[PDB]
């Protein structure tokens, strides 16, 4: 459990998810 | 004596004339400068203290010609005022007068507003990047209304195939859209990289638009199904070609992962650049 690893992963999937959800509101204009 | 400053101050009262009368008059057309200037006494500016200064690769908005040494206009820059522009001609004679003492053209005509072209995530025409730019597209159309026209490209502007003549009628119609300082945004599907437009007088504002992670790239390829993810690679290595580009390569830079916060990014930079070509009355 390497603390840096936690946040960088959970960074990751924040980043993921906003960019999925901008995808998702340009497929729907 | 009092004979001469007859003439010699009723020329200055003739100019600052002529400078106060270009205030209201539209931009003629606008460039990018190559070279420096900031003015001597020596250099004899129409009214002293009334030129202009900037540095190479500023923008300037000329409204009209003075004379053979001077053309009247803008420093493109929020609080700039009007005043004194050196003629091509008369920064040549500036330097031959100082080399004769001590004894690459200065503008490029760009478009009055520059473009707006958006670079990435990864490479255009596929869908990672057409819909992440689309939606961008969509947001300034609303945000900027009345003050922009957004405009499809399809001609490869960086040949600047398509023929010479699409190109160079594609390059004309960009220019005339900005022509009364509306803002101007291409879709230029050819567009993957900001040294492509940087050999035409095009001036692009160019944005960014960067996803940080590579893994969340990648994923977000895979999102979009089989069909997508066969073209990874090509998608990947471009990515990692803009992130390795100085970040003064581009004039924006969009890493914010919501869509929200990155058209508030781009609304405020492009809000600024309004400011900056409209100084108040
Ligand atoms: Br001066
Ligand atoms: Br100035
Ligand atoms: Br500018
Ligand atoms: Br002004
Ligand atoms: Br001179
Ligand atoms: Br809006
Ligand atoms: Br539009
Ligand atoms: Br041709
Ligand atoms: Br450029
Ligand atoms: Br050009
Ligand atoms: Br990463
Ligand atoms: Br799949
Ligand atoms: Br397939
Ligand atoms: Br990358
Ligand atoms: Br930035
Ligand atoms: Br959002
Ligand atoms: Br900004």
């Amino acid at each position: 459990g390497d603390f840096q690893k936690l946040r960088e992963k959970q960074q990751l999937e924040e980043d993921l998810k906003g960019y999925l959800d901008w995808i998702t509101q340009a497929e729907d204009i | 004596e009092e004979d001469r400053e007859a003439v010699r101050r009723e020329a200055e009262r003739q100019a600052q004339a002529q400078l106060e009368k270009a205030k209201t008059k539209p931009v003629a057309f606008a460039v990018r400068t190559n070279v420096s200037y900031s003015a001597a006494h020596e250099d004899d500016v129409p009214v002293p203290g009334m030129a202009i200064s900037f540095e190479a690769k500023d923008f300037l908005h000329v409204k009209e010609k003075f004379n053979n040494d001077w053309w009247i206009g803008r420093l493109v820059k929020e609080g700039c005022e009007i005043g004194f522009i050196p003629s091509p001609v008369k920064l040549e004679n500036m330097r031959l007068q100082h080399e004769q003492r001590a004894k690459t053209p200065p503008y490029d005509v760009v478009p009055s507003m520059r473009p707006v072209v958006l670079v990435g995530p990864s490479l255009k025409g596929y869908e990672v990047t057409d819909m992440m730019q689309k939606a961008l597209f969509d947001f300034l159309k609303h945000r900027f209304e009345g003050r922009i026209s957004i405009t499809r490209v399809t001609a490869d502007i960086s040949l600047a195939r398509s023929s010479l003549a699409e190109v160079q009628s594609e390059i004309e119609r960009i220019f005339e859209l900005a022509r009364t300082l509306q803002l101007v945004v291409l879709d230029a599907d050819t567009i993957n990289h900001p040294a492509q437009l940087s050999k035409t007088s095009l001036a692009p504002i160019v944005v960014y638009v960067k996803i940080s992670s590579p893994k969340v790239l990648q994923r977000l390829i895979k999102s979009r199904g089989k069909s997508q993810a066969k073209h990874l690679n090509v998608q990947m290595v471009a990515a990692d070609k803009l992130a390795q580009c100085p970040p003064e390569l581009f004039d924006v830079i969009l890493d914010e992962n919501q869509l929200e916060d990155a058209c508030e990014h781009l609304a405020d930079y492009l809000e600024a650049y309004w400011k900056a070509t409209h100084p108040p009355s």
